[PDB]
């Protein structure tokens, strides 16, 4: 379909999201600039938990994004009803990309204009995944999304190594946003979430501020 | 269970006991059977507790949504009609006797009975529950045309004390509520505040 | 309604020369308890139809709601067509039979009195759909205790005046007060004539208790 | 047909969603919400063009619950419809979940509904803007605004309508200069902002103010004597 | 009773680094014995068995639908199932028929496919899981099995004493029930081997 | 002026690039090609007046009633397209019926008008339906709330009105209702005024025969909406004929 | 528990002839030991050639005659002719059997004229089994009337009797005799006898007083 390529055009116009799979965890940093000072930046969140162990982030269209945040969380908890076990990250990406593929097959709708970076931690082992608006999903070591994702994907390919820790992966995920930020990021205009063995959590801005001070 | 509501000039006085029995075990002895349906419309719940709580929450929902659309305080006859439609539509699934009483600017203080079966009738005083049977003669003898707020609170307190005294399903504390234009005054009668009467000893 | 809760007892009715007069006491009993003592068991349907009902009073309030909304929805058209008493009677026969056939009856027994085109109408409908018309009707224990007096007067004199029918209805209500244990000493009398439906009440019976001293 | 329905352009745009914001400007009216320390006000203008019309029925301030109010800007029937849907979702939150709906949750819910209009091709986006105010139990005053795109955000202040961009420039110069707060100033800021960009020196029959305060969280619609009590206090300074 | 229509007697016992599951071998319609080689313990993995007592048609139906769901799980997920997760799967399968319930009460005995920790549990007919650390029993001779296991189970048994304990428990338990017995099969599940023995049981 | 052929005006489910839904506008332009219905609320009631055109001398002199009883206390004066107006008469009538059946009393005007303006609006955003081509006034009276007059256009917006006019000569009717102290007059003066305003805005050299239909609701009808007596109607006719001269 | 039926009494009777069909019934509607009315005829003109007699539960009788009248009109719309007696018979067999599992507690006797001008009587059970008879009594006193009709119309258990065809006047005498004799001993039968005679000239309809007890 042509609407899938045009939906990928709305993803590449979105804000940068960078996710890096470290040895002991996965980061998911995004670009969150407010258009003016009138907007409460505390209010809306881009990095978003799905379970206690899976979070995700996007580039593209936020209202399309919340539709799959809601349905990822439903698929996850209806897995948990059946198995009483937290859902594997790869299984959840199969479910969500099946949902995201459904809106490309049916006529009278458009595809999602959103591409997800699903992170996870299951069985002592981290996961980085990207679901495209087609319904296709790819496992990643590190990747970029949104505005100039190509330049981010080759900035990551230079600074990625496998024996990398989670804190150093936060440091090189801030740098991949900072290669395209346009104007001096702060703890109030980016948003990072990490998975580790303790589960997924979105970093508090006081905790983002010290990572930014380390750079 | 004994529920009671009396219309007076200016508003209504509602009353209920506080005993919920599971057979002949008092499961709850401080039960709040006086449910605020809207700001100046209460109901008195008797019958199956799950049924009455379900119907009271559903009429609370429908009535609050009705009031926000109409941008006005709701009528007491409107809440009574919503109880009537719910208690008549599911009259074979519900065992719920309701007394709706409240105040509204259009028609003053009102008391409506919705017993089991789902009918609706406006009354000056209504009694219900398994213990109201023991005070029908008392409320027929004692109700006077045109009592005041304090006289209706005292009348309701005395009749609920009598019904609590004779019914085993009734007991506990007396929960009173008097609804008028200025708002809702509620009070709990417990211990010596419940009107004692002498047993005919010797 | 599988189980009636607050029921109303007998509803009378008789045609006279110029209309129908029906009566019903103003009591709804829960079992034996005379719990609801000022409820009107007689509906005014429209200008030319009145309706008194026995049985479950919540079902009669349902039928009041449905049939009154039908009368409203008819009068909105302004096309000069009114529901006749026979049409209300036939609609109500269809309603009661349709509820019967779903094994969910409306526990009522109804007297539809009416007066259209200079012809009186008096119609019985019960919860099974058994409908007929007759010069005198009586539901409940009135079929046992009032319909004898009604049918003996309507045997001797087929055409009653309004005063004679009113006195006969009062007299049968006095009998039903004496012998029916669910009856009550407070009743409405509804009349439909050319002047429309008038509902008079609350009316009481004149009690006689001279036989109470004849016990020795 | 790529510009008639809500499907993507070759550069990834939704043109009907862009034209719904043009439709908001069709109403001719500008709304402003600002947020204080313990208060959040909404002010819109009340241009009544027909003088034999009942002006008590022309209002864009709507009660959603007792604690949540709402100013609407845009196509008026769309606005009343989105208000009825917000009133439904508020009552159903209270029924299902046992507590009053937060302002962010209601505004998120209405934006989630608006996304469906932006994605199914058989119906159009609903061309109007909702601004919700209300007092949060833990966060204080909340001002939330959802657009026909399905976005919502929380706002230190915001604006909706024809003069939205200049009202935003005014309030943006305002909220980085002072921390505007107090009951009186926040009505001052929302009256001055509307007045500055419309440039018409208000009389109280011409605007309408809706407030929530932390001291009394009931959504109030201001009386014309009370808009006088703010306009006289503002018009001598 | 619908449970006692065919008989049926399954237990599962926990050892040190090993579990034992054992079942009787009678298939009988009420009193009449039909076969003496009915399968009541099916494999649900390499080191993971489920035993089903109760109505024999529901033994077969539950075991086949569980094997269905389990093979789909182990292909869609790319791992052997953890025994707790198998318990949750069985509990879901039985609770879907909550008001139309499969008249069987499973026992699950197995080792963890990554840890080799012993797992035993058992369920009711509508899927209430019940994990123990000593023994679970299920069938028409439940009280006989509770007496024998509560007497004979001791912690930290090697698979030889585990075999002897579950064997004496099953044999003397089903020799006081009429519609049970006609053989006992015993599966010892170790880390490195599955031992399967059938016993010299009474045949009356 | 000039046509558009890009096709933003073919479904109600489509905005224009400047932000209009033209199908709603073209439906509202169907209303201004129809004859004028006026409605005036007064101190004790609401009075309706329609110039019902008689485009065959063969009709029954009372055919095509553009005044409707939608509830026993509410009336409906329609302009625009009759078949759509009768559909909305049935909708408003059913909505009043369902309100009484569910809540136990008469539907309030401002709630009937909102619940019918929502139906009219729900037919303004789908490609499977078209907007209604009728605007209509709802007018009620009761004791608690007073006179109530709302008008609903094809867009779905309902506003309250002291006077109102819908149709092709609605603007000069707004003029001649604006020359009138409706907040102090009684219903029996407003019928004379409604008749004379209908007879002023009626161009006989385009559409040459009509029947003036009046309906009131108020204190004088006990809050019931009725057609009103032929005596009062023909006195209003004579005052409108003489008034015009 | 709710009972969907009540036995309202009532005896019906039809007799076929060479050129006539006489359908008769009492007019007492009963319930238990009470009498609802004394004027409730159980015969119903369907077409200009067909009268149905309905007895049993009166609510089903009313509903069923209204359904048969509606189906007559539906037939005449879709087929541009009124129904025959046999077509109403077969149709009512289908109508009654469509309610097999919650039956019409109605004893139907259709009496009328066939398409060669002769009298036709069809006798139905409550679930629609019918056959064409020469005469049939149904309902409350059918076990009383039917042996006398077997005696006198059927010429059974008689030796050296002449088998003349039954004329209209003697069949009318037989109908009046059998309902007097049934009004004596059946308590549900009485108060009048409505007699419907179907001839080539049409349907004429007579009433005869019976006992009032």
């Amino acid at each position: 379909l042509v609407q899938i390529e045009y939906a990928l055009a709305a993803v590449a116009g979105g804000a940068p999201s960078v996710g890096i799979k470290a040895a002991n965890g996965v980061v998911l940093a995004t670009e969150k600039k407010q258009k003016s000072i009138l907007y409460d930046e505390r209010s809306v969140h881009k990095v978003e938990p799905i379970t206690k162990h899976i979070g995700l982030v996007y580039s593209g269209m936020g209202p399309d994004y919340r539709v799959l945040v809601h349905r990822a969380r439903k698929l996850a908890q209806q897995y948990y009803l059946v198995y009483q076990e937290p859902i594997p990250t790869a299984q959840l990406v199969q479910r969500v990309a099946s949902v995201m593929q459904e809106y490309t097959q049916s006529g009278g709708v458009r595809p999602f204009g959103v591409s997800l970076l699903i992170c996870g931690w299951n069985e002592g082992r981290p996961y980085l995944f990207q679901s495209d608006p087609s319904g296709a999903y790819f496992a990643w070591k590190a990747t970029a999304m949104g505005k100039n994702y190509v330049n981010g994907k080759t900035f990551l390919e230079k600074r990625y190594n496998e024996d990398l820790e989670l804190e150093d992966a936060i440091h090189t995920a801030i740098l991949t946003l900072k290669e395209s930020f346009e104007g001096q990021m702060t703890e109030d205009n980016i948003e990072v979430g990490i998975c580790n063995e303790a589960g997924f959590r979105r970093l508090t801005p006081t905790e983002v501020k010290d990572y930014l001070a380390a750079i | 269970t004994t529920i009671m509501a009396v219309q007076f000039d200016g508003g209504v006085v509602l009353g209920a006991d506080s005993r919920t029995t599971t057979g002949s075990y008092i499961a709850n002895r401080v039960t709040d059977k006086l449910t605020p349906i809207h700001d100046r419309i209460f109901c008195c719940r008797s019958g199956s507790a799950a049924d009455t709580q379900a119907v009271a929450d559903a009429v609370t929902y429908q009535l609050g949504f009705h009031s926000i659309e109409l941008n006005e305080p709701p009528l007491v006859h409107t809440a009574a009609s919503l109880f009537k439609e719910m208690c008549y539509r599911y009259r074979e699934d519900l065992m719920a006797g309701i007394i709706i009483a409240g105040w509204d600017p259009q028609e003053g203080g009102q008391v409506y009975s919705v017993p089991m079966g789902g009918m609706m009738v406006r009354q000056s005083f209504a009694i219900g529950g398994s213990g109201s049977s023991y005070i029908y003669g008392y409320v027929d003898a004692t109700y006077r045309e045109g009592m005041t707020k304090e006289e209706c609170l005292q009348f309701t307190a005395n009749a609920l004390a009598l019904a609590m005294e004779r019914d085993g399903s009734s007991g506990g504390v007396i929960r009173l509520a008097a609804i008028a234009e200025s708002g809702v005054e509620r009070q709990v009668l417990l211990g010596d505040q419940i009107p004692k009467f002498a047993v005919a000893t010797l | 309604t599988q189980n009636p809760m607050v029921t109303g007892t007998s509803v009378l009715g008789v045609k006279f020369e110029g209309g129908v007069v029906i009566a019903a006491d103003m009591l709804g009993s829960y079992g034996s308890l005379a719990r609801f003592r000022n409820i009107s068991r007689i509906m005014r349907v429209n200008n030319s139809t009145m309706l008194g009902a026995s049985g479950d009073y919540a079902d009669f309030q349902y039928l009041k709601q449905v049939l009154g909304q039908m009368v409203i929805d008819e009068e909105l058209l302004g096309d000069g067509h009114s529901y006749s008493p026979r049409a209300i009677h036939s609609w109500l026969t269809r309603a009661m039979y349709s509820r019967r056939s779903k094994m969910n009856p409306l526990w009522n027994t109804m007297v539809i009195g009416g007066y259209a085109d200079g012809e009186s109408f008096l119609g019985y409908v019960d919860m099974l759909g058994v409908a007929y018309e007759a010069p005198s009707l009586a539901t409940g224990y009135g079929a046992y205790l009032a319909q004898p007096l009604l049918r003996e007067v309507l045997e001797k004199q087929p055409v009653l005046s309004q005063t004679e029918a009113r006195d006969l209805v009062e007299r049968c209500m006095r009998v039903l007060y004496y012998r029916d244990a669910r009856s009550y000493n407070r009743f409405q009398i509804a009349t439909v004539t050319e002047k429309g439906v008038e509902i008079e009440g609350p009316l009481s019976t004149e009690t006689n208790w001279d036989i109470a001293h004849m016990i020795s | 047909f790529d510009r008639h329905i809500t499907i993507f352009s070759p550069e990834g745009r939704l043109y009907q969603v862009e034209y719904a914001f043009k439709a908001i400007n069709q109403g001719g009216l500008t709304s402003v919400a600002v947020r204080g320390k313990d208060c959040a006000v909404i002010v819109t203008q009340k241009k009544v063009p027909d003088k034999l019309l009942d002006s008590s029925t022309v209002t864009h301030l709507f009660k959603i619950t007792e604690n949540i109010g709402c100013v609407m800007t845009g196509m008026t029937a769309d606005s009343r419809s989105q208000v009825q849907r917000a009133r439904y979702e508020a009552a159903n939150w209270k029924y299902k979940y046992g507590y009053e709906i937060p302002v962010d949750m209601l505004c998120k819910r209405i934006a989630d509904i608006s996304q469906v209009y932006t994605q199914n091709a058989e119906m159009r986006p609903l061309g109007c803007c909702m601004i919700l105010i209300g007092i949060d139990e833990e966060q204080g005053p909340q001002v939330y605004k959802c657009d026909p795109a399905g976005y919502y955000c929380g706002f230190k202040a915001t604006a909706a309508g024809v003069k939205q961009t200049e009202s935003t420039s005014f309030l943006e110069k305002k909220v980085k200069k002072k921390f505007d707060w107090t009951f009186e100033q926040t009505v001052e800021t929302a009256i001055t902002c509307l007045s500055t960009v419309l440039s018409i020196d208000f009389k109280p029959s011409e605007i309408e103010v809706g407030v929530v305060t932390v001291e009394n969280p009931k959504f109030r619609i201001l009386t014309e004597a009370e808009i006088d009590a703010h306009l006289v206090a503002l018009a001598e300074r | 009773s619908i449970m006692s229509y065919n008989g049926g007697a399954v237990m599962a016992m926990k050892g040190k680094n090993c579990v034992a599951i054992a079942a009787d071998r009678r298939f009988g319609i009420q009193a009449q014995m039909v076969t003496t080689d009915f399968q009541k313990i099916f494999p649900m993995g390499d080191r993971l068995y489920i035993g089903l007592a109760g109505l024999a048609t529901d033994v077969q139906t539950v075991a086949q639908r569980l094997k269905f769901r389990l093979n789909l799980y182990e292909l869609k997920e790319g791992r052997q199932i953890k025994p707790y997760t198998l318990m949750s799967m069985v509990a879901n399968l039985l609770y879907e028929k909550r008001f139309g319930p499969y008249y069987t009460e499973p026992v699950i005995a197995g080792l963890d496919p990554k840890t080799f920790k012993p797992f035993i549990c058992s369920l009711d007919l509508i899927g209430c899981p019940m994990v123990t650390d000593d023994f679970v029993v299920s069938g028409t001779c439940a009280e006989q099995m509770y007496g024998m296991c509560e007497s004979l189970w001791e912690p930290n048994m090697d698979p030889d004493h585990l075999f002897e304990t579950i064997s004496q428990a099953m044999l003397n338990a089903v020799d006081r029930d009429a519609v049970s017995g006609m053989g006992v099969i015993v599966h010892i599940i170790e880390k490195d081997k599955i031992t399967t023995r059938t016993l010299k049981a009474r045949m009356d | 002026m000039s046509s558009i052929g890009t096709g933003y005006d073919l479904s109600a489910s489509t905005f224009s690039p400047d932000g209009r839904v033209f199908q709603v506008e073209y439906a509202m332009k169907a209303v201004e090609n129809s004859s004028t219905a006026i409605g005036i609320r007064c101190k004790d009631g609401v009075v309706f007046g329609v110039e019902k055109l008689v485009l065959s001398k063969l009709y029954e002199e009372g055919s095509n009633k553009r005044l409707f009883n939608v509830d026993r206390h509410v009336g409906m004066a329609v302009a625009g397209l009759l078949a759509d107006a009768r559909s909305l008469a049935d909708i408003a009538r059913e909505e009043a019926s369902n309100f009484r059946s569910n809540f136990g009393y008469n539907i309030p005007l401002k709630h009937l008008a909102d619940r019918v303006a929502m139906y009219v609006h729900a037919y303004t955003l789908y490609s499977a339906v078209r907007p209604f081509g009728c605007s209509f006034m709802l007018g009620s009276y009761s004791v608690n709330d007073g006179a109530q007059l709302y008008m609903i256009d094809p867009s779905g917006v309902s506003y309250g009105y002291w006077g109102c006019a819908i149709g092709k000569a609605r603007q000069a009717a707004k003029t001649e209702i604006e020359k009138l102290q409706m907040k102090e007059m009684t219903c029996r003066d407003i019928v004379k005024e409604v008749a004379k305003i209908i007879y002023i805005v009626h161009d006989e050299v385009k559409d040459k025969a009509f029947e003036l239909e009046l309906s009131w609701v108020g204190e004088l009808t006990n809050g019931r909406h009725e057609i009103v007596p032929k005596d009062i109607r023909e006195e209003a006719e004579k005052y409108a004929k003489e008034s015009l001269k | 528990r709710f009972s969907p039926y009540v036995f309202n009494g009532g005896t019906i009777l039809a007799i076929a002839g060479e050129d006539f069909a006489i359908v008769a019934s009492d007019t007492r509607l009963s319930e238990g030991f009470s009498i609802h009315t004394r004027d409730s005829p159980k015969c119903y003109k369907l077409t200009d050639k067909t009268v149905i007699g309905c007895s049993g539960f009166h609510g089903d009788c009313l509903t069923l005659t209204k359904i048969i009248e509606a189906r007559l009109k539906m037939y005449k719309h879709s087929n541009n002719k009124a129904m025959t007696t046999g077509a109403i018979a077969a149709m009512l067999s289908t109508i009654l059997y469509s309610r097999r599992f919650f039956p019409y507690y109605v004893y139907n006797i259709i009496g009328g004229l066939d398409e060669e001008g002769k009298g036709a009587v069809y006798s139905f059970d409550p679930v629609g089994s019918y056959q064409r008879d020469s005469f049939k009594a149904g309902g409350s006193a059918s076990a009383m009337l039917q042996p006398l009709l077997d005696n006198q119309v059927g010429f059974k258990n008689m030796q050296n009797v002449e088998h003349v065809p039954l004329s209209l006047d003697r069949a009318m005498r037989l109908v009046k005799d059998v309902f007097i004799s049934a009004a004596e001993r059946d308590v549900y039968t009485g108060d009048a006898l409505r007699i419907c005679i179907v001839t080539k000239e049409g349907i004429r309809e007579e009433t005869v007083s019976l006992r009032k007890d």
